[PDB]
């Protein structure tokens, strides 16, 4: 058990509140609105890469390479 | 020389039958 | 036991006879796209009604229609 | 100061039969194709 | 600028929150009937 | 003793000696990415950008280096056709080192770095750290240790997205003409319209690399305060790092398929001056239909651009090679040197008919010329068949635009037929097989070999992800 | 034939095998 | 201790290593003759007629093929299904040309199988267990005996059998599926089920097993019977299709009110068929 | 007692069957992907994407009746019934072949759901998880087959069309054009399921065989009668049945990666020397040549009416023939 | 050079190492 | 190649010197 300087200096970010949890479901429920927004936006693009949704002047292809 | 590699291996593979059959530790 | 015998017997053929007749009127035909008999050409219009494009598929059938 | 997580590695006489059938057959079956 | 497509992938959000509803109602609705 | 599949579980409870072949395994994927970079230098004929690029070469790490900035050598040559000039001249110009011998001997620095600390957390595996306040068991907060890392990351993501890709800083990234003639390596300015979700317009990647770091940097910055939910914890059992190898397993198998989908498909990220066109341009006719309008624009067909031509040769698609037919394409129809010109032929009646083109599917297909309208004119038989509709029969001459056999007229039945096949497989061209002993069957470029690699690995790593889920959910019974 | 085809097809054959019979020899020399 | 009762003794005796009892008396030579045999001609034999047509085809390792491509070809068609010892040959050279060698082999090989069976029943009787492995058994047999010995007498000669090799089994099988469609016979339909269902009763009844151990009698039964009942059907379906009784056709059956034809998924399928039988069939 | 920990208790009660949290995924996109089978059979053509009958209104039989792909020209276009083709029309969303898209989808979420549902119930009654391990084999199977392969492709019309003769049709396309038969990995593969048949037909037979006169039989009888007839045995039963669980797997996924490699024409279509050699003489003939004839003649004979969107013309001069 | 120069070179580093490390592996296992 | 087979042989070595170098079983 090496007392070293950078284990001192790491030590609280390793083990400080180590098995530490809120009880309840705390911020889970807030958790649940990321993915649902998430869950759209993958979705969304899928359907752009895949051509299902057209965007307005976002021709998917190689034409949009317009311009470099 | 493939013939080799091929005969080689399949005499490897007898080998191991032998072995396999007559020489297994005993179950117990 | 009995008492459900009178709703199965007072439904199932009705059920059966609805999917009777939604064939024999026809309405399978429409509902489906499914060709007439007699639909799949006409008396010379012996060509084959293939989509070939992906965009306008729709329109395209209705022209094959 | 010694570790005490080493363990040792085991494999029985029925083991070493089993996984040399096994890489020989693969070897066997894939040479054919590996010289193309 | 709103694009057909991208109106029916709006309609199909509202059909598949009207499905999730639909579903998840029934099941805790009928979990606290018979509690 | 342990069984020869469960080896490395003496480290599950050492976070020491785990760190340590965390590190050993950093070493050694460094250490293959100078080694591979190096074989792939030693390998490398840049004479050719035109008709021998990279993805041509059997290069696979060269487009990745590439893509974002690195294209010259110390030995002088740049990708891009002309002698790199040391346009460099101040700090903050590192580009002059940074080639591609500059980033292999960094590759290989950290190899050795990384092999040295594994080795030093392997003999100090009993750091105090490692243990609580007043507990001899060794243990670690994982939530928060997760969030000192996504925080990382999320700074190095933003660094990335912000200066790098936009040039402010950096060498900013590949992009490219839509039929990949000029490739340059510039800056890209981040827009946050909806087309920047337009996966073939590189502007994306930006607007993605900033708003998405951002996004971990909070993120991190969350996990790096709060605390987990008794309900979540009992239920993912946080305690227990098998469950973030189940959850990571399955992450790095989800971005493995998100990647084969990018490069068999095509996008910004993956362009076609490095890794090769796709299997569907091919399909599409994309080339060939810019091409003919091109030509239609009033342009003669000697003064179509050779990269044009070149990529509307079926030896170049992706989906004509094989699984173990090995090594660089060069390998397989041999190295072009020169483009026999736009070949159209003619029957006796003077009827200008074409070559239908063989699709991807097709290991060979049967020659047939028809009539523009439709109608079969002529066709080479079957191997030793008696015809109706035949090649000398009918007689047909095949007359070239451009290219090494301009204004030439061949009626030499064998070398109509020669040249048929050749019009079937795209367009004619010169190849050598002389120079590497060539075997005429084509193999699969770049961007095949990264789609069929990583899709298995994909498919392995799924059945990784449900196995380590179910030793993590069944822990108490798993013993 | 490819002249690496029998290079790759003897390493194949052997690194697998000379870890086994290792493993095996260093499990049988323990009791 | 008769010298022949001590004989007896030895070959009916359970200290052997491998026992040999009396079956195992067949046994032993015809498997051994057949295994020499077979490596012998797959190293290295002559280019076989297989169509009579004094051009010949190879199948050994040292006429260049490998393991995959490599086959011992069957006797020649001319030979029919005459029998055809090396004494009553011409010459030896011409009797490897005809494809002697594999005449030799699947005779001994088919002799030697239904005398392991009989073993296998022999030695559950000497150790004292209800002699039933032998039926199980004897489903994989009705199928070698399908493919090697009962196809070429419904079609006439050795020629037909099957290959011994890896690629000639392929090519045996894309012939029959040109020649009798075995795909839409429900016999195979029964055999596909018999395999895939067992693969399946297999992966749950181990990880049941290795679930929980940390009429059920009936439930072993199951195992044990399910794919040798669908194997002794698929091996009978082979048997039918090599007396020419061909399995279903459904090709040319919707017609169009005025006349004219609807193609279905049967049509594509005979379609196919019409490309390997076309390919197939040298000369007409 | 939160509105939660209700409806999980109402989930996990017991029941004539076990619902589970799995179950709401499982239940509706099973029965969705059943029903859009049985409607795809029954009333559905495939008269506009492949020019077919494939439905009992056509007057098929249960043999010819299949959910048919959709068409070439639709790419890999997800085909909703509510998308840029369909737009809402539900006739054109059947007769453009939407139904495979809905049953092929819903029917993956199935297996997903399947496989969550065999967790939860091991998870319940506390013992090894190895049978979602086990039927992790068919989800790679199915995923390999029905998205992965249509999708290294020109578009889903090269999908297995879900039915009897259609399946059969793709078979034999996987002969012709990728001559699958020669891939290393589909010989894995069969080797996988016809040991696994083996397994379970022996294992059978030796435990009825060796059965106590009242586990319940003989073990040491069984391992002495195959050692002494075979050779090997096993004596040890837990191996016995991981072996029997591990052999079909295995050969799932041999296969499924084989079927992955030839997705992307990555295909192990022939052996090079043979061919240089057959080129150098012509008298050089062996059945993998052969075999290549015949993939020859099958692709010829059977490119103009399985794509029929190609619009392929080959004359009866170019079709191979053993002239 | 000899295509077989590199096989002698490689079978010679190799099989008298395998040997060394499998008797030094049954060795250190023992106690 | 050979550039590659006498690099192999060198990189060998040098690993084989830091081995026995800094894990020798220790003298006693
Ligand atoms: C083990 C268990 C696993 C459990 C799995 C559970 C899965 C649940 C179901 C998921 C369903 C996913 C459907 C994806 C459909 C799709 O992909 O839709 C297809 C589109 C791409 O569309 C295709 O794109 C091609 C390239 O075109 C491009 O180039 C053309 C010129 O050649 C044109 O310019 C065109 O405009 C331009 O788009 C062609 O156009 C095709 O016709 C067109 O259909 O992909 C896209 O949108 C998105 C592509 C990137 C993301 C893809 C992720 C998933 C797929 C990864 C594996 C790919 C396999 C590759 C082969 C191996
Ligand atoms: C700061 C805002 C925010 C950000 C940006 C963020 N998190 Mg969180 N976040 C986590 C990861 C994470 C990652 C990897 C990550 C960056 O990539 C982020 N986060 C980022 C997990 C460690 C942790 C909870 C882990 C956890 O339980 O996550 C949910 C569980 C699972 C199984 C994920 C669901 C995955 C599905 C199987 C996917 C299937 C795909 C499908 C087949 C096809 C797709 C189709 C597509 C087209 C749509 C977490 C939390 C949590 C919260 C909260 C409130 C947040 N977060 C918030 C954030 C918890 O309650 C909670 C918490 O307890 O905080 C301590
Ligand atoms: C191209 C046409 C075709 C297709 C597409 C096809 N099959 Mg078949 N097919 C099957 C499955 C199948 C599946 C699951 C499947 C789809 O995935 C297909 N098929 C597909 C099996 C149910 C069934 C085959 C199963 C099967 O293999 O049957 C057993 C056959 C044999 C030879 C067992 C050998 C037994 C011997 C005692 C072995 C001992 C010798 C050995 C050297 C000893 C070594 C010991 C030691 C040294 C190691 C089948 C057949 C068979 C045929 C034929 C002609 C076909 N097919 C054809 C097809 C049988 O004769 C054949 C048949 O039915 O006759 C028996
Ligand atoms: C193949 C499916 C699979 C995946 C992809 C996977 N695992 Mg495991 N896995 C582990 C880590 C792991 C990590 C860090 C990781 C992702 O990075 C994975 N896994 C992924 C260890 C914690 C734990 C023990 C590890 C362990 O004991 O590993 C011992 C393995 C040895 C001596 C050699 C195995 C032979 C391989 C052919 C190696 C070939 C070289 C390599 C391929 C080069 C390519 C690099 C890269 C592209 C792949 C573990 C197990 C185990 C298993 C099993 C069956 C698996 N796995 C399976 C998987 C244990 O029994 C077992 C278990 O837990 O039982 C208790
Ligand atoms: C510092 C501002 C900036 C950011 C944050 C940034 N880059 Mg660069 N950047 C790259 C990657 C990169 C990644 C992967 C990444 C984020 O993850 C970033 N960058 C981020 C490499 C492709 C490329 C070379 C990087 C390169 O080779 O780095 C060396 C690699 C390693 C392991 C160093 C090992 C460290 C010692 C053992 C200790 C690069 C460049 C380069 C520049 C410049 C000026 C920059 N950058 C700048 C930035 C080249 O000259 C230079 C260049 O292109 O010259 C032509
Ligand atoms: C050993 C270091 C090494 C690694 C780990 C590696 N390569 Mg290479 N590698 C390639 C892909 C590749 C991928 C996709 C990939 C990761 O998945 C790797 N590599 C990885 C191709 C682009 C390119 C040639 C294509 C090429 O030859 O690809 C490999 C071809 C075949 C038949 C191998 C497929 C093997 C089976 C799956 C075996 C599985 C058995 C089963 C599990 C049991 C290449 C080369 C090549 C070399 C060399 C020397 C290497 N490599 C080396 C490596 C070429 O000659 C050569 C080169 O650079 O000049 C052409
Ligand atoms: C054709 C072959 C085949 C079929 C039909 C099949 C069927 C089944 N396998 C199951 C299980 C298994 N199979 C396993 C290994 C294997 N399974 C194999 C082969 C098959 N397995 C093989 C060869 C193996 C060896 C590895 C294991 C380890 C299991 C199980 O644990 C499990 C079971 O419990 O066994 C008793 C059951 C899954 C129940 C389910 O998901 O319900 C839910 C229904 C859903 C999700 C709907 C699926 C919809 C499908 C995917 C697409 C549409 C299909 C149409 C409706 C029908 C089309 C028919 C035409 C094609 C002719 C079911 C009885
Ligand atoms: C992950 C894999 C896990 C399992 C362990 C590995 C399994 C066995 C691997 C054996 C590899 C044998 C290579 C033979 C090389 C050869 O013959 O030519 C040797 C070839 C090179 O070939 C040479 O190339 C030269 C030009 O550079 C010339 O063309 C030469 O003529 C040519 O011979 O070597 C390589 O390509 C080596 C790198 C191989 C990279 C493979 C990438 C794909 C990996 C896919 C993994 C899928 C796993 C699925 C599992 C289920
Ligand atoms: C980067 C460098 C990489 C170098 C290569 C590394 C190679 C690692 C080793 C690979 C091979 C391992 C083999 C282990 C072999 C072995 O010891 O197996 C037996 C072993 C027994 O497990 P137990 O826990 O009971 O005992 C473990 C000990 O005996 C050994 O650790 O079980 C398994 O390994 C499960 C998987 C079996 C897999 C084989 C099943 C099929 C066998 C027959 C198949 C071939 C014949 C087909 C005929 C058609
Ligand atoms: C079993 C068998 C073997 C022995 C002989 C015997 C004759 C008995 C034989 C039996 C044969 C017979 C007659 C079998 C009859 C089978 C049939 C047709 C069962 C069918 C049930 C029909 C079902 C589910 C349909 C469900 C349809 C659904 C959800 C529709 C889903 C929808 C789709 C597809 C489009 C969008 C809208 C919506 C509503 C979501
Ligand atoms: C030690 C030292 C300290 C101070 C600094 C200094 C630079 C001097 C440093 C020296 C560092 C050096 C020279 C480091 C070199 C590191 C190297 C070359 C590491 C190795 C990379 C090679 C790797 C991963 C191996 C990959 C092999 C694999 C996958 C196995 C099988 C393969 C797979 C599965 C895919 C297909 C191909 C194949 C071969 C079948
Ligand atoms: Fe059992």
């Amino acid at each position: 058990p090496k007392q070293t300087w950078w284990g001192d200096v790491l030590k609280g970010n390793n083990n400080s509140e180590a098995g530490k949890f809120v009880p309840g479901w705390g911020t889970t429920p807030v958790m649940a609105g990321f993915v649902v927004m998430i869950t759209l936006l993958l979705l969304i693009m899928l359907q752009v890469y895949n051509h299902t949704i057209v965007l307005d002047g976002v021709d998917a292809g190689w034409t949009s390479l317009g311009g470099f | 020389m493939d013939v080799i590699a091929y005969v080689f291996i399949l005499a490897c593979i007898i080998g191991l039958f032998f072995f396999a059959v007559f020489f297994r530790e005993k179950p117990t | 036991s009995i008492r459900y015998w009178i709703i199965h017997t007072i439904t199932v053929p009705m059920l059966f006879l609805a999917g009777w007749l939604f064939v024999s009127t026809g309405l399978a035909y429409d509902v489906f796209g499914t060709p007439r008999p007699n639909e799949y050409f006409d008396q010379a219009r012996q060509g084959l009604p293939l989509v070939t494009d992906r965009y306008e598929g729709k329109q395209q059938i209705d022209e094959f229609t | 100061t010694p570790n005490p997580n080493k363990q040792p590695v085991e494999l029985n006489r029925a083991s070493l039969f089993i996984g040399l059938l096994l890489v020989l057959v693969l070897a066997l079956l894939f040479s054919s194709y590996f010289f193309n | 600028t709103i694009t057909p497509s991208l109106q029916g992938f709006f309609y199909s959000i509202l059909f598949g929150a009207i499905v999730l509803g639909l579903l998840g109602g029934g099941f805790i609705f009928f979990s606290q009937k018979d509690k | 003793g342990l069984p020869w599949y469960r080896v490395h579980t003496v480290v599950l409870n050492d976070p020491g000696r785990l760190l340590s072949v965390h590190l050993m395994h950093t070493a050694l994927v460094s250490g293959w990415a100078g080694s591979m970079a190096l074989y792939e230098l030693a390998k490398y004929d840049p004479s050719d950008p035109v008709l021998n690029p990279m993805w041509r070469q059997g290069t696979f790490v060269m487009p990745v280096m590439t893509r974002i900035g690195v294209t010259h050598s110390w030995s002088g040559w740049t990708v891009t056709g002309e002698p790199w000039v040391t346009q460099p001249g101040i700090l903050g110009a590192h580009l002059n080192f940074f080639s591609y011998e500059g980033v292999i001997l960094m590759h290989i620095l950290a190899a050795g770095l990384f092999f040295l600390a594994a080795v030093w957390h392997w003999i100090n595996w009993d750091l105090d750290i490692y243990y609580p306040d007043g507990s001899s068991e060794p243990a670690s907060d994982w939530p928060k240790i997760f969030g000192l890392h996504l925080l990382t990351l999320g700074i190095v993501c933003f660094g990335f997205g912000s200066l790098h890709l936009t040039g402010i800083l950096g060498p900013g990234m590949w992009v490219s003409d839509p039929y990949g003639l000029t490739g340059h390596v510039q800056g890209v300015s981040p827009d946050w319209r909806p087309f920047a979700f337009d996966p073939y317009n590189p502007t994306g990647l930006v607007t993605h690399h900033i708003s998405a770091g951002i996004a971990l940097i909070i993120g991190g910055i969350f996990h790096t305060v709060s605390r987990p939910s008794e309900r979540l914890y009992n239920a993912l059992s946080m305690g227990n790092v098998e469950t973030v190898l189940s959850s990571s397993v399955a992450f790095v198998a989800a971005a493995a398929f998100v990647m084969v989908g990018t490069m068999w498909y095509g996008s910004a990220t993956t362009p076609i001056e490095l890794f090769g066109p796709t299997r569907y341009q091919w399909d599409s006719g994309y080339f060939q239909t810019e091409i003919q309008r091109r030509v239609q624009s009033g342009q003669t067909w000697d003064q179509i651009p050779e990269k044009l031509v070149f990529y509307d040769y079926i030896g170049n698609s992706p989906a004509k090679g094989g699984l173990f037919r090995t090594g660089a394409m060069n390998s397989g129809d041999g190295i072009a040197r020169a483009w026999e010109g736009h070949p159209t032929f003619t029957d006796s009646e003077g009827r200008e008919l074409f070559v239908r083109r063989m699709p991807n599917f097709f290991e060979t297909f049967p020659v047939v010329l028809t009539d523009k309208d439709g109608v079969v004119r002529a066709d080479i038989p079957f191997r030793r068949a008696e015809s109706r509709y035949s090649f000398e029969q009918k007689g047909v001459s095949v007359s070239f635009e451009g290219g090494t056999l301009n204004g030439q007229t061949f009626t030499d039945a064998p070398s109509v037929k020669k040249y048929a096949r050749k019009a079937q497989l795209g367009e004619p061209f010169e190849f050598d097989r002389e120079t590497l002993g060539s075997d005429g069957v084509f193999r699969t470029s770049t961007r095949g070999w990264f789609a069929f690699s990583h899709s298995c690995y994909a498919l392995l790593f799924f059945f990784g992800h449900w196995w380590h889920g179910a030793r993590t959910i069944f822990k108490d019974v798993f013993e | 034939v490819n002249d690496l085809g029998a290079i790759a097809t003897a390493l194949f054959v052997f690194i697998p095998c000379v870890f086994l019979i290792l493993l095996y020899a260093q499990t049988a020399s323990r009791g | 201790a008769s010298a022949w009762e001590r004989f007896c003794s030895f070959i009916t005796s359970t200290n052997n290593r491998l026992y040999i009892g009396w079956f195992g008396v067949l046994m032993i030579p015809t498997l051994l003759t057949a295994v020499t045999c077979f490596v012998i001609a797959f190293i290295g034999a002559p280019p076989v007629d297989i169509d009579g047509i004094r051009e010949p085809v190879a199948g050994s390792l040292l006429y260049g093929n490998n393991i995959i491509t490599g086959a011992v070809v069957p006797s020649s068609n001319a030979i029919g299904l005459h029998l055809y010892p090396i004494w009553e040959a011409a010459s030896l050279d011409e009797w490897l040309y005809n494809g002697g060698p594999y005449q030799l082999i699947i005779f001994h090989y088919m002799i030697g199988c239904i005398c392991y069976l009989g073993r296998q029943w022999e030695y559950s009787y000497r150790l004292g267990m209800r002699p039933w492995i032998c039926v199980a058994y004897s489903a994989p047999l009705a199928a070698t005996y399908s493919v090697f010995l009962i196809y070429p007498l419904g079609q006439g000669s050795f020629s037909d059998g099957m290959p011994l090799g890896i690629s000639g089994t392929f090519n045996f099988m894309f012939v029959f599926q040109a020649e009798h469609n075995i795909l839409m016979h429900p016999f195979h339909m029964f055999g596909v089920a018999g395999v895939l269902g067992g693969s399946l009763f297999a992966a749950m009844h181990g990880s049941l097993v290795s679930s929980t151990l940390v009429n059920s009698r009936s439930l072993h039964f199951f195992l044990g019977a399910w794919p040798v009942v669908c194997i002794w059907l698929t091996a009978m379906g082979i048997s039918t299709m090599a007396f020419n009784l061909n399995g279903f056709n459904f090709n040319h059956s919707i017609v169009d009110s005025q006349g004219n034809v609807v193609n279905t998924w049967a049509d594509v399928l005979n379609r196919a068929n019409l490309g390997f039988e076309v390919m197939h069939e040298r000369n007409a | 007692r939160g509105w939660f920990d209700v409806l999980d208790d109402w989930l996990k009660r017991d029941r004539f069957v076990f619902i589970g949290w799995s179950g709401i995924l499982l239940f509706p996109c099973a029965f969705l992907s059943i029903g859009g089978w049985f409607t795809g059979t029954t009333f559905v053509t495939s008269w506009y994407t492949h020019g077919l009958a494939s439905s009992y209104l056509e007057g098929a039989n249960f043999l010819t009746v299949a959910v048919s792909t959709p068409a070439d020209s639709l790419g890999h276009s997800l085909l909703l019934l509510w998308g840029p083709e369909a737009q809402g029309d539900f006739t054109r969303w059947c007769q453009l072949g939407g139904l495979w898209n809905f049953t092929t989808l819903h029917g993956v979420f199935g297996l997903i759901g399947f496989m969550l549902r065999q967790f939860e119930i091991a998870r319940l009654v506390g013992v090894r998880p190895y049978n979602a391990v086990a039927f992790s084999g068919p989800i790679a199977v199915y995923v390999s087959v029905f998205l992965m392969y249509p999708l290294g492709q020109s578009s889903w019309f090269f999908a297995p069309s879900w039915g009897v003769t259609s399946i059969f049709r793709f078979l034999l396309f996987a002969q012709g054009f990728h001559n699958l038969t020669l891939n290393p990995f589909h010989m894995m593969g069969v080797a996988g399921i016809l040991g696994g048949a083996l397994l379970c037909a022996i294992h059978g037979a030796t435990v009825e065989n060796t059965l106590f006169e009242d586990e319940t039989y003989s073990m040491v009888t069984a391992n002495r009668f195959w050692s002494q007839i075979f050779g090997i045995a096993f004596s040890n039963k837990r191996w016995l049945h991981f072996f029997m669980l591990f052999v079909p797997v295995t050969g799932l996924w041999a296969s499924a990666i084989g079927l992955v490699g030839i997705a992307l024409n990555m295909r192990a279509y022939d052996f090079v020397s043979q061919e240089i050699r057959a080129a150098e003489d012509p008298e050089f003939e062996t059945f993998y040549t052969k075999n290549i004839l015949l993939n020859e003649g099958l692709r010829a004979w059977m490119a103009p009416q399985d794509q029929i969107h190609e619009n392929f013309i080959f004359p009866e001069e170019v079709l191979p023939r053993g002239n």
